[PDB]
């Protein structure tokens, strides 16, 4: 066992603990670190250089979700966004934050309240819309969320909105809620959105990979927004969700206020995860 | 006749157990301590020759986890309320954003109604969009009184009015909803402490999301240090979540989980049992 080989091994062992402690999916940590270990042994007489080791970690981790700064301005207009995610993850609030972000940039924005399950879901999004001056479409008496979604999109397209953002009910997709995944798929098929955004709580633990995978199989995830980054969570579970879907992380949420949304920064996020 | 357990006998099974606990969202640091406890309890112990070391290890762990949780159990909450001479018995619910406070309050109302206890709800989240409307829907469906407070009232004023109202009507229980807040948000932690000083609750419940990883323990630690609470309710266990936070809470903080939320309907609340937890994790 060469002094270098020993150095690599201890570094990889410490990195495994660090990533797991930050809530990256355990199996993922081992496969990721296996690739990193292989690189450290093949690339660069010399002994351990931690600085080079770390650079390879940042490199392999950055690959794991894209280097490029996210593009957050819509490709074509009108641009339909459908927000999805686990109960309480921050979807309704993030819809308001997104509407605010784009309005500030000079877009005509419409919000669609397509959650018919949560009490006062409509009232919540209407209040956010009222606060930031963005029109909200909803039908509090309608129990068909797809019909609301479609009618809302159609009206906003007709009236030449640039960006249309559809809020949907919370779901996790397990047990009875497998049917909610089917409903999400159906909404996806009907709206044909331009971006399906998985909105995910930064604090999410070891279920993240399998849960995000279930979502992706039902309706392909294009983008991810990580909420509650103003908290103490490292965010490794959110990283796991991103790897399961192949999606691009575009924004993080940094508070409850409507302006507390910012573009995702890969380097800082790696540093946060550690 | 009996073989002596050595460290080398334990290595393979300790690693399988480590990954099982980690997968169950028992945090890394707690998992390590528990397994170190396990190894130390077993190194030097005798065992029959045709007995499988691996099984004794697994059973010793299941038994230790069961004891850690069983020792932390307190009196049942309904029995606590019934035995209390206080009217109303005042309960407050707090925790970080989106974990499930408001919905859990509705389930608790439902459970209290089934136990023939009268209840009113204080709508003391006066910040978040539609927070009072959301509770008003549940209050109406559960047919219980919601106290919204005067127009523009702050959380403490709403709670004060709710308690005053319950006193004069001899209502058994007041349940106080509060806005989501980060455990590291000093201003909002102060807002909560202000409601506590004014409401002087008889029971304080932290809500934790069972889908949360290691941060759930961090939430629990910080809130215990800055605020203090009596018990935890874990939500969203129906998302195929193991709820390993339950073990970490007992092991690190000596705090019990009293109920678990297992869906979005009012009946979706079960009491916490050590045996149930151990079966979930190891089966
Ligand atoms: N501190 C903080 N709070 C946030 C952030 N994003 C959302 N929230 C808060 O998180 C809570 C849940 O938000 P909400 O929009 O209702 O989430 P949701 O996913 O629509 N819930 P549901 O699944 O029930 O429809 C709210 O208290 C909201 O203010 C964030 O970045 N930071
Ligand atoms: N599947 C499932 N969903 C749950 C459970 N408990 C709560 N929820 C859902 O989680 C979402 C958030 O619940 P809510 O009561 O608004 O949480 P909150 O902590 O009061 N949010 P806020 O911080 O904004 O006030 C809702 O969709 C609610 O129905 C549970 O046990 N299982
Ligand atoms: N009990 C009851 N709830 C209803 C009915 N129609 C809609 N809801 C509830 O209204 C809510 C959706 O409308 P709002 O977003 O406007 O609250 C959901 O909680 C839904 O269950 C009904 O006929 N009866
Ligand atoms: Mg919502
Ligand atoms: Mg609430």
């Amino acid at each position: 066992s060469t002094p270098y080989e020993k150095a690599v091994d201890e570094f990889i062992k410490d990195l495994q603990k660090s990533l797991i402690s930050s809530d990256v999916n355990v199996k993922l940590v081992f496969s990721l670190t296996a690739k990193i270990k292989e690189r450290l042994n093949k690339e660069k007489s010399v002994l351990e250089r931690k600085e080079w080791f770390i650079s390879i970690v940042y490199d392999e981790l950055s690959k794991l979700f894209g280097g490029k700064e996210p593009n957050v301005n819509p490709t074509k207009l009108p641009f339909i966004i459908m927000l999805v995610g686990v109960q309480g993850s921050g979807k309704t609030t993030t819809a308001g934050k997104l509407a605010y972000f784009y309005k500030k940039r000079g877009y005509k924005v419409g919000l669609v309240a397509a959650d018919v399950y949560r009490p006062a879901a409509y009232d919540q999004l209407l209040q956010l819309g009222n606060q930031i001056g963005v029109q909200v479409y909803g039908e509090p008496n309608n129990q068909n969320p797809i019909e609301i979604a479609k009618k809302g999109v159609d009206i906003f397209v007709k009236n030449k909105m640039d960006i249309i953002i559809v809020d949907t009910a919370g779901r996790h997709g397990y047990g009875e809620e497998t049917k909610l995944l089917e409903e999400m798929k159906e909404m996806y098929d009907v709206l044909k959105p331009d971006d399906v955004i998985l909105v995910i709580d930064a604090s999410i633990g070891q279920k993240a990979y399998d849960l995000a995978s279930r979502f992706h199989q039902a309706s392909p995830i294009g983008s991810v927004i990580i909420t509650k980054m103003d908290g103490t969570a490292k965010g490794g579970g959110a990283l796991s969700a991103v790897v399961a879907t192949g999606a691009t992380i575009k924004f993080i949420g940094t508070g409850e206020k409507i302006d507390e949304l910012e573009t995702f920064n890969a380097k800082r996020f790696v540093s946060r995860i550690l | 006749k009996y073989k002596t357990i050595k460290e080398d006998d334990l290595n393979d099974v300790i690693e399988e157990l480590r990954f099982q606990l980690l997968d169950s969202d028992v945090s890394y640091e707690v998992t390590e301590k528990i397994l170190e406890d396990l190894k130390n309890n077993l190194i030097g112990k005798k065992v029959s020759r045709r007995e499988e070391v691996e099984e004794i290890v697994i059973n010793t762990l299941k038994k230790s986890i069961t004891e850690i949780l069983t020792k932390n159990q307190k009196t049942d909450l309904i029995e606590k309320i019934r035995s209390s001479g206080k009217k109303p018995f005042v309960i407050i619910f707090f925790g970080v954003n989106g974990v499930g406070k408001t919905t859990t309050i509705a389930k608790v109302v439902n459970m209290l109604k089934k136990n023939n206890l009268s209840t009113i709800i204080a709508a003391s989240d006066t910040f978040r969009a539609a927070a009072q409307e959301q509770l008003a829907y549940h209050a109406s469906k559960l047919e219980v009184q919601l106290i919204r407070g005067k127009y523009g009232a702050d959380p403490a004023s709403v709670a004060f009015d709710a308690i005053s109202f319950a006193k004069s009507r001899n209502i058994d229980v007041v349940l106080i909803d509060t806005a989501g807040r980060m455990h590291i948000d000093s201003d909002l932690v102060e807002e909560l402490k202000k409601v506590l000083r004014i409401a002087k609750p008889d029971f304080r419940i932290l809500i934790l999301d069972s889908l949360a990883g290691s941060d759930a323990l961090e939430q629990a630690r910080h809130f215990e240090n800055n605020v203090g609470y009596d018990a935890v309710i874990l939500t969203k266990v129906d998302a195929d979540a193991k709820g390993g936070i339950a073990l970490s809470l007992a092991y690190e903080l000596k705090k019990p989980v009293v109920y678990m939320g297992v869906g979005q309907n009012y009946d979706d609340l079960i009491p916490f049992s050590p045996d149930w937890f151990v079966e979930r994790i190891f089966s």
